[PDB]
């Protein structure tokens, strides 16, 4: 897994937490079983045998499996929630307003003005953009997924249009 | 705690899996290998998408491979063996029917939609 | 016949001597006008059919294909003139006459009171068609799903003119309404049974009977909408057709000589309706969807009951309706996406609101909705069946669950979901192709309100 | 898109799978064609059979809903394994656990369904009495027939 | 962990063009620029029952009337019960009571 | 007959215009939502003269309109049986209907696509009095399928969720695999009877009704989500809560029921269809109040009580008492379709919480929604004179003072003390205790409409169960002779139910951790039935696609025709031009002709 041991035990704390919670439901019974757990984290935090503390994680994942809540509380917008994806349908790309009828675009002046400039200033940053990107990246192409911040002022970080004009969480 | 049995269709979950953990500095160049395909892919999917004056499709070389990969092999439940089976099926219904009919032996007393 | 055939020969002369920019108004105004008077057709009466000379009669099993064929070529015309666009202005006109040619030589198909009659124009409709798959298809494969198409056909046509010609030496005449009269029992011999084989596995290719299946996807892949929409409308009804006239004079020989093909329409129904569900071509899911629904017409024709001659007539033109609707609606998203893969192109229900209402009414028809034409074809073919023996009731049963979940996967893949982000290209539907659809739709849904019109002979 | 990146034939050496690893951007390890038997699968990698559910939901797609990338080889089973359809992501439960328990429970059921059966509940009660020779006429017995009476008497 | 000097950078870029996106998708004051108690509701009310009730009943009845009930067997009643001591409004007849009780109560 | 023929038929027209309107565009979508929910209010008075007239007078007619289609000897009409169980049901359905489109007027407010929601919920109701007047069996399936296909397009109403187009394919699916049993009624009654038209087959009365009983006995399984075919009911909870508020009350899931009380002349004379029905419905309720005890999502927890409940209905038609499931299928309209409103008001105060973990403390917060989850969850348990007593407490007296399947009964019983386990399970932790929602209170329930469409459901889930049971017609001999505890078997589960629950619900507030049981999960995991079948049986299928077939294929293949030809060709063509051995050959020919041949003889 690309995620380190540290990265592990959290993401296991975490998970373990919530399903708990899951568990307990009432906040006060969740709280006294809570912090039990947090105290079973904190007994073996300093260990330093790395042969030691990969087997208590291991042993500690079998017990969640063991123990973990068969129907555990999901926020709603979460993966697998009971709202996840439920706007999905509402989304529109902002490319379809340029297949407007000019007499739909009537009806909204000043919107359709103000999205000239963006698509201006669009058209006149990529060039810029591209070329960032081709002195930046390392002989072979990238290695991670990570992109640069824009380095001069009147420079737009590279690849920002889709991040910076994805449509809302509540598009209606 | 019992433990894990994986079935087809039922798969393993990684927490469990002893390869996930004894990380080996080989099983780290080949997750660091991957990414940097994966991250190569995304550059070049990205540089398309993002390019203000693309209207059209992307096309993809591997969704390509993959229609017509599928598509290819034109030419048990596809041979004599199914046909035969039903063959007998319904000769069989259909003799001992006609049978009945012969010695008035089958109700079609209001039978005569046909 | 000639008030119908003389009319269609002059949009050939109308097609090459209209102005340049009035070729398609022309053609489609005045090929509509033609499909107006083909409702005088619908003269029938309860006894005699309507012969009109020694060559040409109509009864009840062609006047709905006759009034189906018409209706089609002025929906070609309109599905065809947009990829058209860029071409040669000759080879326009070309084109266009290509598909006068093949309403020609159907109308004269279903009409023909001679069986050499009709095998010469039945035999002639291969050339256009030929011609359209591989001239203005576009891509390779074209010259391959050109010969399949070819030698499939002639295959099993080639024996049949030996049939035929046969038949008139020791009957006479060939006839149709002469053999009504002079038939005779066909009783058990290696020659009959040959005989029998010879005068149907020419039309089994055409419907195609599945085995013999393998030609439709080439061909619909490989061919032009203009060209998928006049295959799967009517040229697949040929098959049909043929059959039931053909069976008049292959009794009682009939009685065992379908239970192989029988066991392969009904075996093979369930197998092509799986099949669907895992199609990664548009135009090829609907392909075999129609070798899925033609099965069912060759079970219908075999089994030979009054009840299955009126669900197999139903089902041919709830059928061509259909599966011309959805190569159409197909077409519309391929002339944006440029490909057939039906999992590229999401979620387009967002974007194109009023053609996932047609995507939505086309796949009901599909999976028979009742009242729908289709439904009432399916069922009546089901009751038939039923009697024949009931345990195929459960084969009947599973292929309509089957049925329902490969219709729907079609139209939940394309229309619902999230849409394809990187597809900027998804342009309004324009009233060309939304006008298309309601073509399709309005006239299949309007026969519900009369069905007896497309219920055969035997109604 | 060329020939040289179109799925071919099984193959066969060390460089003609080194090849075949490059044109479906794959490293040459990981790579692994179907096995050889003229089933017609071809060079195609043969990838995990995991459903489009396992993957992980929070990860930026460039296919959200189907959870693919552009660009990287798509399971052979692609279409049965999209999130709509044949799901294997780990259960709490045992599969076969699962199957023993669901198939007891349908078994014991349909066990003590027929035991009921054979040993019904009922009342302490007579049959019940209808007048008329158990309604002959009523219920569309013949009327010519003289039916054989049936008599009731108080207590 | 957190974000590295690059990472934050680059986010706070972007924030300040999506939040000024976010801004701009505010409508102004004229837009959209459109072109060119019981007495009430009792007559909402009256015009409802009008047109949805009194015309399709209107429509209904007499397509029962004069096209349904002059054909055989378009409409067909189960036959009023008849009990002990009616009368028949067609023919006068009275039915006649039934037998004395034997008179069980309780 | 002039008045009562007339107005049972505006009812049906009425529904119909606002779909006219909206489809010939001539209408205003100002407030088409209030245009539709009009519509209802004023088709349920219509429908109350022709319900009156039956009442007084017993009037039934029926009505065959227009002639369709003539099938040789079967000829096919427009046909309306406005009997007992259509004057009776349509009232209850229009009423129903009427709160939940109130209902929806505030629920569904800020869906931007609310006026087409309006229009399908409005066929929805229209294709389900087509089923329920429907007096041919043609005319009826016109109805079954028109409901399958209005709950495949309200399931998956947020077509951007693919969970809810997999629920919503996942109804055609199970639906349509009962539909082979509703054809496979239509050609046994073809073929032996001649007739899809009620009247004939009841006056024919077959003797030998296993086939056909059968093939409705399986359409029933689907349609009402009985044991097999039930899993796709509890993920219908994908759509909007509107859509599960008329989904289980007064549409779709009774149609199963309505089908085989339709079909009660018949079954009356089968003894196996009694016992099929009896035990599939007593597996049905049992299996579906077992999973209702340990599930968290508040939607979910009230499908499975409207599966518990179908089972009951089910039951009861095994146990030949078509009247009582029918009386049933119209008092559990009224508070079911109110509980699944109390639910949403609950779920639109929490944004969209569901999940009952996260709850509580609402029994102040929420006072109209606490009566009238109060009184739902009374009627439903059957507390004495409330709408739902008037009907379960007949139909247990009935079941065990009936000769029947003594584990059948046993399973209705544990699953009526089950229904009080549940119910208290959704009181407890819905309203009891302390909050457990997110800091930032948005709880309002003040919108007129919220509590007009919930009070008219209150009063009905009190009345309405007395008035109906006090207006229909007698039609069977109330078996009301019984020991002491034959009478109260009802009541006391009901009460040791309620007792068993507060106990386990009181249990959770200790510092106690404890391990899941195999049974706890086996009730959580739903039987594991959805975890397993959902994963093999699409996965058989999707992946179903000898020497024998050898010479079958590989001769007659294209290719080795093709391939044949290029032998052929080559052996012709690959000559080496030689005069030599071209007239050696005529040498050969010459020889053979005569020697072998005999040509020259
Ligand atoms: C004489 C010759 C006369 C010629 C024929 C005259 C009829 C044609 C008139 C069409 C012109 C009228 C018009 O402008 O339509 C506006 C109409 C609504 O306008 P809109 O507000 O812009 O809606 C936008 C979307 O198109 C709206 O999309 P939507 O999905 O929101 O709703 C549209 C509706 C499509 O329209 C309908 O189907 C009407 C509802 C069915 C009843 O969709 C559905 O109905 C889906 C459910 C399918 C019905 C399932 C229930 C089956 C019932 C079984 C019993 C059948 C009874 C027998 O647009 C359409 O829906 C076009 C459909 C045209 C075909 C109608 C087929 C009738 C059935
Ligand atoms: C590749 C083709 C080359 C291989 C040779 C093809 C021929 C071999 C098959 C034999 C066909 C049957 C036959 O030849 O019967 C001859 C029979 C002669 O009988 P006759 O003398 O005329 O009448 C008095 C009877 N004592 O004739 C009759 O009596 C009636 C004959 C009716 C017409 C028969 C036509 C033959 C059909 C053979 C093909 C059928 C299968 C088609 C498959 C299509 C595949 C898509
Ligand atoms: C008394 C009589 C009772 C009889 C009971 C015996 C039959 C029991 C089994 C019934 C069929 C079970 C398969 C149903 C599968 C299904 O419902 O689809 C849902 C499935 C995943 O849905 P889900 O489990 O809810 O997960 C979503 C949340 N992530 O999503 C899917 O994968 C479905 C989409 C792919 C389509 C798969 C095709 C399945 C075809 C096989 C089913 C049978 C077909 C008809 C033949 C039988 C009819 C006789
Ligand atoms: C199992 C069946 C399933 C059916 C599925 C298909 C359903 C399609 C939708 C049905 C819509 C309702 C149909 C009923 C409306 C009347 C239709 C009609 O044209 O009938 C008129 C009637 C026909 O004569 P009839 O004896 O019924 O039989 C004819 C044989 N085809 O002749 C007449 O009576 C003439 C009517 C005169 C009307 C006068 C009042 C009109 C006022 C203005 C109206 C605007
Ligand atoms: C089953 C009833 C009717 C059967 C009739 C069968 C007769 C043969 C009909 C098709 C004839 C096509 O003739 C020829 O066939 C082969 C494959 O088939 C095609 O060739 C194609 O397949 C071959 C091998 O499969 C490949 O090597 C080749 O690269 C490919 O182009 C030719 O492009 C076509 O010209
Ligand atoms: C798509 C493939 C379809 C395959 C269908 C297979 C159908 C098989 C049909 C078998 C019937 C053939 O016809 C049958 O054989 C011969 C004709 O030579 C007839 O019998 C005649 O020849 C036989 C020779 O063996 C003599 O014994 C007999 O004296 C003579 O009358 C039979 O009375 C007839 O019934
Ligand atoms: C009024 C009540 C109505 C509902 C009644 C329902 C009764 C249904 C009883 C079905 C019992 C089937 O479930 C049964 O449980 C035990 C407990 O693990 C299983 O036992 C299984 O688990 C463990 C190991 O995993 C071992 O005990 C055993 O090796 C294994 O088989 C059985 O293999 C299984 O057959
Ligand atoms: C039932 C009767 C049906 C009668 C149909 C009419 C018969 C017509 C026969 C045409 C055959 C000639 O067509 C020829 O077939 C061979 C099949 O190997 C094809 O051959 C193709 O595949 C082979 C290997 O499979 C390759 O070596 C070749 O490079 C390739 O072209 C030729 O591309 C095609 O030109």
């Amino acid at each position: 897994a690309y995620l380190t041991h540290q990265q592990k035990v959290l993401r296991l704390y975490k998970r373990a937490l919530r399903h708990l919670e899951s568990w307990c439901i009432h906040r006060d019974k969740y709280r006294y079983f809570a912090c039990l757990l947090r105290a079973r984290f904190d007994e073996h935090k300093n260990e330093k045998d790395m042969v030691k503390a990969t087997q208590l994680l291991r042993e500690a994942e079998e017990e969640f499996w063991h123990g973990q809540h068969p129907q555990p509380y999901i926020f709603p917008e979460s993966p697998g929630g009971t709202s996840y994806e439920r706007y999905e349908c509402y989304k529109v790309p902002e490319w379809c307003l340029d297949d407007w009828h000019p007499s739909e675009k009537a009806m909204y002046p000043d919107y359709f003005a103000k999205r000239e400039q963006w698509k201006k200033l669009r058209r006149e940053s990529w060039e810029r953009e591209v070329k960032q990107l081709q002195e930046e990246t390392p002989v072979g192409g990238p290695r991670t997924e990570a992109l640069p911040p824009a380095r001069k002022q009147g420079d737009l970080p590279p690849l920002w249009w889709h991040i910076v004009t994805r449509p809302r969480e509540r598009p209606m | 705690f019992p433990k894990y049995e994986a079935s087809r269709l039922s798969s393993l979950p990684t927490t469990l899996d002893p390869a996930e953990y004894d990380i080996s500095s080989e099983t780290r160049k080949a997750q660091a290998e991957r990414l940097a395909i994966r991250s190569r892919l995304k550059r070049e999917y990205q540089l398309q998408y993002y390019d203000p004056s693309r209207r059209g499709v992307i096309e993809d070389p591997a969704l390509v491979r993959w229609t017509y990969a599928r598509s290819a092999n034109i030419y048990a439940l596809f041979g004599i063996g199914p046909l035969v089976f039903w063959y007998y099926v319904f000769k069989t219904d259909r003799d001992r029917k006609e049978k009945l009919i012969q010695e008035g032996k089958l109700d079609r007393t209001f039978n005569i939609s046909y | 016949m000639l008030k119908y055939i003389i009319p269609t020969i002059m949009l050939m002369p109308l097609t090459w001597l209209s102005k340049n920019n009035m070729i398609w108004v022309n053609s489609t105004a005045h090929s509509l006008l033609i499909s107006f008077t083909s409702l005088l057709l619908m003269n029938q009466f309860g006894d005699n059919s309507l012969n009109f000379s020694l060559l040409f009669f109509s009864d009840s099993l062609s006047t709905p294909l006759l009034i189906l064929t018409m209706w089609l070529l002025p929906l070609m015309l309109m599905a065809s003139q947009h990829h058209l666009s860029k071409e040669n202005l000759t080879r326009k006109k070309l084109f266009i006459t290509m598909l006068i040619s093949l309403q020609l030589f159907l109308i004269m198909t279903f009409t023909a009171m001679e069986l050499i009659l009709f095998y010469i124009l039945f035999e002639a409709t291969l050339v256009p068609t030929l011609i359209i798959i591989t001239r203005w298809g576009n891509q390779t494969e074209r010259l391959n799903a050109g010969l399949y198409f070819l030698f499939y056909t002639l295959a099993g046509s080639l024996p049949l003119l030996v049939a035929l010609i046969y038949i008139q030496n020791t009957v006479g005449s060939l006839n149709f309404l002469m053999l009504q009269y002079w038939v005779q029992p066909v009783h058990n011999s290696w020659s009959n049974v040959f005989m029998w084989l010879a005068c149907m596995m020419a039309f089994m290719v055409k419907m195609p009977l599945y085995g013999l299946h393998l030609w439709l996807p080439k061909a619909h892949v490989e061919a032009p909408i203009a060209g998928s929409m006049v295959l799967a409308a009517v040229l697949l009804k040929l098959g049909g057709y043929g059959m039931l006239r053909i069976t008049l004079i292959l009794n009682p020989m009939t009685d065992f000589m379908a239970y192989p093909f029988i066991m392969l329409s009904l075996w093979g129904m369930i197998m092509t309706s799986s099949i669907c569900l895992r199609q990664t071509d548009l135009k090829s899911l609907i392909a075999y969807s129609s070798v899925s629904h033609m099965a069912l017409v060759i079970v219908a024709i075999l089994i030979q009951t009054p009840w299955s001659y009126m669900g197999a007539t139903a089902l041919m033109i709830a059928h061509g309706l259909t599966s011309s609707m959805l190569f159409c609606l197909a077409n519309s998203n391929y002339e944006r996406i440029h490909s057939r893969t039906m999992i590229l192109a999401r979620g387009l229900q967002t974007l194109l609101p009023l053609m996932a209402t047609w995507w939505l009414l086309a796949s009901l028809t599909n999976l028979a909705l009742p009242p729908t034409i289709n439904l009432i074809g399916e069922l009546f073919v089901v009751m038939s069946t039923f009697s024949w023996s009931n345990i195929t009731i459960i084969l009947m049963g599973v292929n309509m669950v089957i049925t329902a979940l490969y219709s729907l996967y079609m139209l939940i893949m394309t229309q619902r979901g999230k849409y394809t982000y990187h597809i900027n290209n998804i342009s309004p539907s324009f009233t060309r192709e939304n006008a298309l659809m309601s073509l399709h739709i309005l006239p299949l849904l309007l026969l519900t309100l009369n069905p007896k019109i497309i219920l055969g002979p035997l109604y | 898109i060329t020939k040289d990146m179109l799925p071919g034939p099984y193959p066969k050496t060390p460089e003609e799978r080194a090849a075949a690893a490059k044109k479906y951007n794959m490293r040459v390890e990981d790579y692994e064609p179907y096995p050889d038997d003229g089933t017609g699968y071809g060079d195609y990698p043969k990838l995990p059979d995991r459903s489009q559910q396992e993957r992980d939901p929070w990860y930026d797609w460039d296919h959200p809903d189907l959870r693919l990338n552009w660009g990287e080889p798509m399971h052979w089973d692609l279409d049965m394994y999209i999130r709509n359809r044949v799901d294997t992501s780990p259960t709490p439960v045992n599969w076969n656990l699962m199957c023993k328990h669901l198939f007891g429970f349908v078994a014991f059921m349909l066990f003590m369904f027929w035991v009921g059966e054979t040993y019904p509940a009922y009342q302490p009660v007579g049959p019940k009495q209808y007048p008329y020779n158990n309604l002959y006429l009523e219920r569309g017995g013949d009327p010519n027939k003289e039916p054989e009476p049936v008599v009731h008497y108080e207590i | 962990s957190g974000y590295t000097p690059e990472e934050k950078l680059r986010l706070q870029q972007l924030r300040e063009l999506r939040r000024r996106w976010l801004k701009d998708q505010e409508l102004s004051p004229r837009e959209p620029v459109l072109p060119p108690n019981v007495i009430y509701k009792t007559y909402r009310h009256s015009i409802f029952a009008f047109t949805h009730v009194l015309i399709p009943v209107w429509i209904i009845h007499y397509y029962l009337k004069y096209h349904v009930t002059t054909k055989p067997y378009t409409i067909v009643e189960k036959k009023p019960r008849i009990f002990p001591g009616d009368t028949i409004l067609e023919t006068g007849e009275v039915i006649p009571p039934m037998k004395e009780f034997p008179d069980q109560h309780h | 007959m002039n008045m009562f023929s007339s107005l049972s038929l505006v009812t049906l027209l009425l529904l119909t215009m606002p779909i006219m309107m909206m489809s010939f565009n001539t209408y205003k979508p100002s407030n088409y939502p209030l245009y539709v929910k009009t519509a209802i209010s004023y088709a349920f008075i219509t429908s109350m003269i022709p319900t009156m007239m039956f009442i007084h007078s017993g009037q039934e007619l029926i009505i065959s309109n227009w002639h369709w289609l003539t099938i040789q000897t079967l000829k096919l009409s427009l046909s309306f049986k406005m009997d007992y169980f259509s004057m009776m049901f349509i009232p209850v359905a229009l009423f129903v209907t009427w709160s939940i489109m109130e209902f929806s007027m505030w629920y569904m407010y800020s869906d931007p696509n609310i006026n087409k929601f309006f229009k399908y919920l409005l066929l929805f109701l229209i294709t389900m009095l087509i089923l329920v007047t429907a007096n041919n069996l043609f005319q009826l399936f016109i109805g079954w399928e028109g409901v399958g296909i209005m709950s495949f397009l309200l399931i998956g109403w947020w077509y951007g969720r693919a969970d809810a187009n997999t629920a919503a394919l996942q109804a055609i699916l199970y639906n349509r695999i009962g539909d082979i049993g509703f054809i496979l009624a239509m050609a046994w009654f073809l073929t032996n009877l001649n007739t899809w038209d009620l009247q004939q087959i009841f006056m024919l009365n077959p003797s030998d009704s296993n086939m056909p009983l059968i093939g409705l006995a399986l359409a029933a399984t689907g349609k009402s989500a009985q044991f097999g075919l039930h899993p796709w009911l509890p993920s219908a909870m994908e759509g909007p809560t509107p859509v599960s508020a008329l989904l289980h009350s007064s549409t779709m899931v009774v149609a199963g029921i309505f089908l085989l009380i339709r079909f009660y002349p018949l079954t009356e004379n089968n003894k196996y269809i009694q016992s099929i029905t009896l035990c599939l419905g007593a597996i049905t309720t049992l299996f579906t109040a077992m999973c209702a005890l340990t599930q968290n999502d508040i939607k979910k927890i009230i499908a499975f009580s409207t599966s518990s409940q179908l089972g009951l209905m089910m039951v009861t038609i095994g146990i030949n008492q078509p009247y009582l499931a029918f009386l049933h299928i119209c008092t559990h309209a009224f508070f079911k379709a109110m509980l699944f409103m109390c639910s949403g008001s609950i779920i639109h105060s929490l944004n969209d919480e569901q999940d009952i973990r996260k709850m509580g403390g609402l029994f102040k917060a929420m006072p109209f929604t606490t009566t009238a989850l109060i009184v739902g969850s009374l009627a439903l348990t059957g507390m004495p004179f409330l709408t739902g007593f008037y009907s379960k407490d007949l139909i247990i007296e009935a079941a065990n003072t009936s000769y029947t399947n003594a584990w059948a009964l046993l399973m209705t019983l544990i699953a009526t003390s089950f229904t009080a386990i549940y119910s208290t399970r959704i009181i407890f932790f819905a309203l009891l205790g302390q909050p457990r929602f997110p800091t930032l209170v948005n709880i309002n329930e003040n919108n007129p409409l919220l509590i007009n469409s919930i009070k008219r459901l209150l009063i009905g889930s009190l009345f309405a169960g007395y008035i109906i049971s006090n207006n229909i017609p007698p039609t069977t001999i109330p078996q009301m002779t019984m020991p002491y505890y034959l009478k109260t078997t009802a009541l006391i589960v009901t009460i040791l139910g309620f007792i068993l629950a507060l106990e386990i619900s009181n249990m959770t507030k200790n510092l106690k951790y404890h391990y899941p049981s195999n049974a706890f999960k086996f009730s959580t995991l739903l039987g594991y039935f959805p975890t397993i079948m959902h994963r093999l049986a699409p996965y058989m299928n999707l992946s179903m696609s000898s020497l024998l077939d050898l010479i079958w294929l590989e001769a007659i293949l294209p290719k080795t025709i093709s391939l044949a030809q290029m032998k052929a060709s080559t052996l012709v063509t690959n000559q080496k031009g030689l005069i030599k051995l071209y007239f050696l050959s005529f040498l050969i020919t010459i020889l053979i002709s005569m020697i072998l041949f005999n040509f020259h003889e």
